[PDB]
């Protein structure tokens, strides 16, 4: 990365601190690096964590130069997606094939997919991109992931 | 003045057709004893309910068949 | 074949880690092996002496008891590969010795519901069934029917599940005779529901913090277990109105709705009971 | 039936109806009270029949699951039809 | 705001009742039928009795 | 305050609709209602003949 471009991690670093001395709490890491150009999943991020507990997960700390590495040990990425892988993989709620989606069924697959939204993840994602039966027109649900 | 029964119609009507719009679940009680009592069982009173309630047979329908529905559409 | 169970799960789904040994495999060389009528057993396993077509003479491999008896009565003998399981499906011979073997154990072995696919034959303990708490609705909470196994809640999530995806409305009935723990099964449902299909209030035994109607949705029953219901001979709480039930769920899929209809009431009694029964119970609580 | 419409009063797309049958009753002394109760009773052994087998394979046809229909010699109707049906010869 | 977005779910209760309302068109329908049936029957047994 | 009126207009009309179902069922138990008559009227009739 640019120093330029480091200074403000170093920044989106120096704002999220505990006791006072370059430390950020492991929970932090992937969501500072989310803001920063990146959506890493947190099946990402726990490999580079060390696979925590929701334990050591809110009580270990990072400092910097384990955070920065983080960021670019992701960031130079395999697999991140595109239009046409998402519009498949969001054509997923088209219950006959409809070119519209799920409503209840948007938010429960956030809810019972692997990396588990809350209610409150779901819903944010989801709201008002549906009509009044509930349908959700994915091509574009899936521009607006893909890019905001 | 209308019946007890035949009301009990006009409202039966309303219990079973609801039921037949209804997918249905089935809990398929059996009787141990016939002694009110906690624990009992008899080995012929069940086996006399395991005919009477149709479990071999019930058996050759779901024991082929599945629990689980959720919907495939959304499951692809 | 699954991770084994609590004191909880255990009623919940069958003891499925089953066992294999030698002996058993070693002994199956006695080919002749064949179930055979008992009062006392059902059925035991004795095997074939002496082919007579028609009959056999047969010996008991328990007494010893050389019983001359007929190719239909002798009911070829099923292994214990296929023990006690968890649908009535997996056992090889579909048989009157093993049908019965089956069932008649899955009571006995506290597991009263029993999956003979997705209705499940259920035997009223009368009894206090762990399987009923928030341990097993958080389990349960709208959950996955691998772990969430035959119980009137299982299927209740497949209700609550299905039902929700492809819009067919459900319907749970409980059979049988008198004091069968239609009455019950049913307060599960309601017990599930509860605190499965609800809002959670932000958000064990059954200590815990039940939604505000969902909290009612309890408390309907024991308000009308009151004001209709009364002993029997049979039954001690028994139920002096029979109801249908209903749980109305929305659009997104929470309770609203909880729709319990009375027909008859069993009015008769309110003078005169006969010997050993009681009238409806909240006479004797006020 | 004042009680029971105020309970349900303060308790009421989909709904999920179950049902708590005052049942299976055979005591010695059967009135009216226990046949209309086996009856439905009646009814509801032809509703595992009718479902399980029929209408849980119609729950499989009203999708086309891949589905054989199996009966079994397991109606009851008739019974059913002496308790419960108006003209011809009556119920 | 608050109006609008209300107004969309009291019409999904409405259409709960919607469906039920069409159930019992159809049972009243039956009864009327059934009663039918049985009057058609009464009227033309009077006849030959 | 314009798009919710056009909502309120269409509350109205589901209104409405459960009102054609609801007109029909109050239809049909009158209908119902000369139909159960004649019949117990055709019972009595029925007895004496």
């Amino acid at each position: 990365f640019s120093e330029e471009q480091t200074a403000e991690f170093k920044e989106a670093f120096q704002l999220f601190d505990r006791t006072g001395d370059g430390k950020i709490l492991y929970s932090q890491c992937g969501d500072v690096m989310r803001a920063l150009g990146q959506n890493p999943t947190n099946a990402e991020v726990m490999k580079v964590l060390g696979n925590p507990k929701s334990d050591e997960m809110n009580l270990k700390t990072l400092k910097f130069e384990q955070f920065l590495p983080m960021m670019q040990t992701i960031a130079k990425n395999k697999d991140q997606g595109c239009f046409e892988d998402y519009v498949e993989g969001l054509r997923v709620f088209d219950k006959e094939g409809n070119g519209t989606v799920m409503g209840a069924e948007i938010r429960h697959v956030l809810v019972t997919l692997g990396e588990k939204m809350t209610e409150e993840e779901v819903e944010q994602l989801v709201a008002g991109h549906e009509d009044s039966n509930g349908c959700i027109n994915y091509e574009e649900l899936v521009r607006m992931v893909l890019s905001g | 003045f209308r019946t007890v029964g035949q009301l009990y119609k006009e409202q039966l009507t309303k219990l079973m057709t609801t039921l037949r719009n209804t997918n249905p679940n089935f809990v398929r009680c059996i009787i141990p004893n016939h002694e009110k009592r906690a624990g009992k069982l008899d080995a012929h009173l069940v086996l006399e309910q395991l005919r009477c309630n149709g479990v071999l047979e019930g058996i050759r329908i779901c024991r082929q068949g599945f629990p689980n529905r959720i919907v495939f559409q959304e499951f692809r | 074949a699954q991770k084994p169970l609590s004191d909880d799960e255990k009623f919940l789904f069958v003891d499925k880690n089953f066992v294999n040994n030698p002996l058993a495999q070693a002994d199956w060389s006695a080919k002749k092996l064949v179930w055979v009528p008992s009062e006392k057993h059902g059925f035991e396993a004795a095997s074939i002496k002496e082919e007579k077509g028609d009959e056999v003479t047969v010996e008991l491999q328990e007494n010893g008891k050389k019983v001359t008896l007929s190719k239909d009565d002798i009911q070829k003998m099923n292994p214990p590969k296929f023990s006690k399981v968890e649908d009535m499906a997996e056992l090889t011979c579909l048989n009157e010795a093993s049908v019965l073997h089956n069932l008649r154990e899955r009571y006995f072995s506290g597991l009263i519901y029993t999956y003979s696919g997705l209705f499940c034959v259920v035997i009223n303990p009368y009894k206090q069934l762990p399987i009923y708490s928030e341990k097993i609705i958080d389990m349960y909470k709208g959950k996955k029917r691998h772990e969430m196994p035959p119980h009137i809640y299982a299927i209740a999530d497949t209700a609550y599940r299905s039902m929700l995806q492809d819009r067919e409305d459900q319907s749970i009935l409980c059979t049988g005779e008198s004091g069968a723990g239609k009455t019950e099964n049913t307060k599960k449902v309601i017990q599930y529901l509860a605190v499965v299909a609800s809002s959670h209030k932000g958000k064990q035994g059954p200590s815990f913090s039940y939604g505000e109607l969902e909290k009612q949705l309890l408390q309907a029953n024991p308000i009308l277990e009151a004001f209709g219901n009364a002993k029997t001979v049979k039954n001690d709480n028994s139920s002096r109105f029979g109801k249908f039930i209903r749980i109305n769920f929305d659009v997104t899929g929470y309770i609203v709705g909880a729709n319990i209809e009375t027909y008859l009431l069993e009015k008769s009694r309110a003078i005169r009971q006969a010997k050993d029964e009681r009238t409806f119970h909240i006479f004797y609580y006020l | 039936r004042w009680i029971l419409t105020r309970v349900n009063k303060a308790l009421d797309a989909s709904f999920l109806g179950i049902l708590d049958i005052a049942g299976f009753e055979i005591f010695e002394i059967n009135s009216f009270e226990q046949l209309c109760i086996n009856y439905t009773n009646e009814k509801l052994q032809q509703l595992f029949n009718h479902t399980m087998f029929i209408l849980e394979q119609e729950e499989y046809q009203r999708e086309g699951i891949e589905w054989n229909f199996i009966d079994f010699g397991l109606d009851l109707q008739p019974c059913i039809e002496l308790i419960e049906r108006p003209t011809n010869p009556p119920g | 705001e608050a109006r609008r977005k209300e107004l969309e779910e009291k019409m999904v209760s409405l259409l709960q009742e919607k469906n039920d309302l069409q159930l019992q068109v159809q049972a009243e329908q039956d009864n009327l039928a059934d009663a039918e049936e049985r009057c058609d029957q009464l009227i033309k047994n009077k006849i030959q009795l």
